[PDB]
């Protein structure tokens, strides 16, 4: 009876996806590679004093399957966009995704948050100036984040819960 | 001239069939001496007691994680890894055997039966033989698999070794 939200987190192989996703989940951080098949998490969470349902599909970051990703873009109600902030073409990809979304979709404001992660790192590649300039094309929220020190995932999480809501109250 | 290798698979430890395959050495020497070689167990170390840890219906059977025995591990008779041999066997259809990886140049002990063609993976991954008897017991794998590989009962590699 609780109000649920289908949660999609997408983006390029190995910017923490699972990490980000894990933390939430499971309260720890994955140090190993396993990189992702499929997977889906459920978890009952209270954002802004109301309680909900989070279903969370974590996705696999290949780009050589990238028409298996319509299927899921279909029934995701919101969709975390990661990249690393040390993976340059991470960024990149990002628009690719974003255009993916609104396409199978049919859809101009499909809720999004654009997620940079791994800011714990002692350098970088991407400029995140870059970053808000998208999202503000974009017309959504930028949360840099880190899965190594939970920095951000929280916020991440429920600001994707928070645009939701803000479509379903349109 | 080309080796036979056996797998003994077991299901929850009861005995579910025989698995032999062709390695192909005449045309990847290093990568068939290094299945052979795990499959004996002859340095110490190899596929005896491992499981298949991710089967996915209509596409493969996967295992060779004898070290961490959670899918990330496996090392090879070369070392932690060794390099892509060679591209000129194909996934051709069901019963291929290939290397798994983490992407160019990562081969350890992880390796993969297909059960249908899987022509995508042409120059990923490193085929290196094909099964020979037991075709059905793979097949018959497949109903402890799922969508995205988690198997439902463990299926292990209870013997292995040299036939040819
Ligand atoms: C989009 C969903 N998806 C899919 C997928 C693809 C399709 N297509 C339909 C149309 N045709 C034309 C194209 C394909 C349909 N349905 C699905 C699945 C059932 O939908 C959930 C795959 C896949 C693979 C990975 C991630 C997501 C993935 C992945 C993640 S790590 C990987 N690959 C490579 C893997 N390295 C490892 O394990 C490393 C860690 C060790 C050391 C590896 O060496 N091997 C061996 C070869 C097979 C591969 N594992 C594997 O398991 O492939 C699964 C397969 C189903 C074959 C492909
Ligand atoms: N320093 C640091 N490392 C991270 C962070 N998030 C993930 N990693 C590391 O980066 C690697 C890949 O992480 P993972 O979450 O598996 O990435 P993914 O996006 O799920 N990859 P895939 O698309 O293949 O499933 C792992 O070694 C993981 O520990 C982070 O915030 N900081
Ligand atoms: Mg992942």
């Amino acid at each position: 009876s609780m109000t649920e939200y289908k949660l999609v987190v997408v983006g390029a192989g190995g910017v923490g996806k699972s990490a980000l996703t894990i933390q939430l989940i499971q309260n720890h951080f994955v140090d190993e590679y396993d990189p992702t098949i499929e997977d889906s998490y459920r978890k009952q969470v209270v954002i802004d004093g109301e309680t909900c349902l989070l279903d969370i599909l974590d996705t696999a970051g290949k780009e050589e399957y990238s028409a298996m990703r319509d299927q899921y873009m279909r029934t995701g109600e919101g969709f975390l966009c990661v990249f690393a902030i040390n993976n340059s073409k991470s960024f990149a990809d990002i628009n690719l995704y974003r255009e993916q979304i609104k396409r199978v979709k049919d859809s101009d404001d499909v809720p999004m948050v654009l997620v940079g992660n791994k800011c714990d790192l002692p350098t970088r590649t991407v400029d995140t100036k870059q970053a808000h300039e998208l999202a503000k094309s974009y017309g959504i929220p930028f949360i840099e984040t880190s899965a190594k020190t939970r920095q951000g995932v929280e916020d991440a999480f429920y600001t994707l819960v928070r645009e939701i809501r803000q479509y379903r109250m349109k | 001239v080309n080796p036979t290798v056996f797998f003994d698979i077991a299901v929850d430890g009861e005995p579910l069939g025989r698995v032999s395959f062709e390695l192909f050495a005449d045309k990847v020497p290093k990568t068939a001496e290094n299945f052979r070689a795990l499959s004996t167990g002859e340095k110490g170390f190899g596929y005896k007691g491992s499981c298949f840890h991710r089967i996915i219906p209509g596409f493969m059977c996967q295992g060779g994680d004898f070290t961490r025995h959670n899918g990330t591990g496996g090392k090879s008779i070369y070392g932690e890894k060794f390099e892509d041999e060679n591209f000129i066997l194909k996934h051709t259809g069901p019963g291929i055997l290939s290397m798994a990886n983490a992407g160019p140049n990562t081969n350890g002990s992880q390796f993969f039966i297909c059960t249908a063609k899987t022509e995508w993976l042409d120059g990923k991954h490193v085929v290196f033989g094909k099964v020979k008897e037991g075709m059905n017991i793979v097949e018959a794998m497949e109903r402890f698999g799922s969508r995205n590989g988690k198997t439902s009962k463990k299926i292990t590699i209870a013997d292995c070794g040299q036939l040819e």
